Protein backbone atom coordinates (compact mmCIF):
# COMPACT_ATOMS: atom_id res chain seq x y z
CA UNK A 1 0.00 0.00 0.00
CA UNK A 2 0.83 3.91 -0.38
CA UNK A 3 2.05 5.86 2.24
CA UNK A 4 1.61 9.54 2.16
CA UNK A 5 3.12 11.60 5.21
CA UNK A 6 0.80 14.71 6.07
CA UNK B 1 -13.89 -0.04 18.53
CA UNK B 2 -16.02 2.34 19.24
CA UNK B 3 -16.39 5.41 16.75
CA UNK B 4 -14.89 8.40 18.42
CA UNK B 5 -14.83 12.04 17.51
CA UNK B 6 -11.61 13.79 18.10
CA UNK B 7 -10.82 17.49 17.77
CA UNK B 8 -6.97 18.54 16.21
CA UNK B 9 -5.93 22.23 16.24
CA UNK B 10 -3.49 23.16 13.53
CA UNK B 11 -1.24 26.07 12.88
CA UNK B 12 -0.70 26.66 9.12
CA UNK B 13 2.73 26.12 9.33
CA UNK B 14 2.46 22.69 10.18
CA UNK B 15 0.96 19.40 8.54
CA UNK B 16 -1.62 17.24 10.40
CA UNK B 17 1.93 14.94 11.57
CA UNK B 18 0.26 11.59 10.33
CA UNK B 19 1.16 9.17 8.27
CA UNK B 20 -2.10 7.60 6.33
CA UNK B 21 -2.10 4.40 4.03
CA UNK B 22 -5.13 2.61 2.86
CA UNK B 23 -7.48 3.75 0.30
CA UNK B 24 -10.21 2.81 -1.68
CA UNK B 25 -8.17 1.65 -4.44
CA UNK B 26 -6.70 -1.02 -2.17
CA UNK B 27 -10.18 -2.17 -0.66
CA UNK B 28 -9.13 -0.72 2.76
CA UNK B 29 -9.87 1.98 5.14
CA UNK B 30 -7.59 5.62 5.12
CA UNK B 31 -5.42 4.03 8.02
CA UNK B 32 -3.52 6.13 10.24
CA UNK B 33 -0.18 4.32 9.95
CA UNK B 34 2.26 6.63 12.15
CA UNK B 35 1.57 9.41 14.91
CA UNK B 36 4.86 11.67 14.16
CA UNK B 37 6.11 12.53 18.34
CA UNK B 38 5.03 16.80 18.72
CA UNK B 39 3.04 17.39 15.91
CA UNK B 40 -0.68 18.18 15.63
CA UNK B 41 -1.81 14.59 15.79
CA UNK B 42 0.36 13.61 19.14
CA UNK B 43 -0.39 16.76 20.87
CA UNK B 44 -4.25 16.19 20.50
CA UNK B 45 -3.87 13.23 22.55
CA UNK B 46 -6.61 11.33 20.54
CA UNK B 47 -5.35 10.06 17.50
CA UNK B 48 -3.35 6.93 16.78
CA UNK B 49 -2.09 4.24 14.71
CA UNK B 50 -4.48 1.65 13.30
CA UNK B 51 -7.09 4.50 13.59
CA UNK B 52 -9.46 4.34 10.69
CA UNK B 53 -10.31 7.91 9.28
CA UNK B 54 -13.72 7.93 8.56
CA UNK B 55 -14.65 11.39 8.43
CA UNK B 56 -12.63 14.93 8.80
CA UNK B 57 -14.33 17.98 9.45
CA UNK B 58 -18.53 16.38 8.25
CA UNK B 59 -16.14 14.75 4.92
CA UNK B 60 -16.62 11.22 4.69
CA UNK B 61 -13.30 9.03 3.80
CA UNK B 62 -14.86 5.57 3.79
CA UNK B 63 -14.77 5.88 0.01
CA UNK B 64 -12.09 7.51 -1.06
CA UNK B 65 -8.83 7.16 -2.71
CA UNK B 66 -5.46 7.22 -1.07
CA UNK B 67 -4.57 10.54 -3.15
CA UNK B 68 -7.96 11.86 -3.08
CA UNK B 69 -7.68 11.42 0.98
CA UNK B 70 -4.61 13.60 1.22
CA UNK B 71 -6.18 16.23 -0.75
CA UNK B 72 -9.03 16.16 1.49
CA UNK B 73 -7.02 16.01 4.77
CA UNK B 74 -4.56 18.68 3.81
CA UNK B 75 -6.87 21.54 3.17
CA UNK B 76 -8.25 21.37 6.20
CA UNK B 77 -6.85 24.63 8.72
CA UNK B 78 -7.35 25.12 12.60
CA UNK B 79 -9.64 23.65 14.42
CA UNK B 80 -10.25 20.00 12.84
CA UNK B 81 -12.53 17.28 13.45
CA UNK B 82 -11.73 13.75 12.94
CA UNK B 83 -14.11 10.50 13.00
CA UNK B 84 -11.93 7.27 13.53
CA UNK B 85 -12.14 4.22 15.11
CA UNK B 86 -10.06 1.53 15.92
CA UNK B 87 -9.94 -2.24 14.61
Amino acid sequence: WPKSII
Amino acid sequence: GPIRKVLLLKEDHEGLGISITGGKEHGVPILISEIHPGQPADRCGGLHVGDAILAVNGVNLRDTKHKEAVTILSQQRGEIEFEVVYV
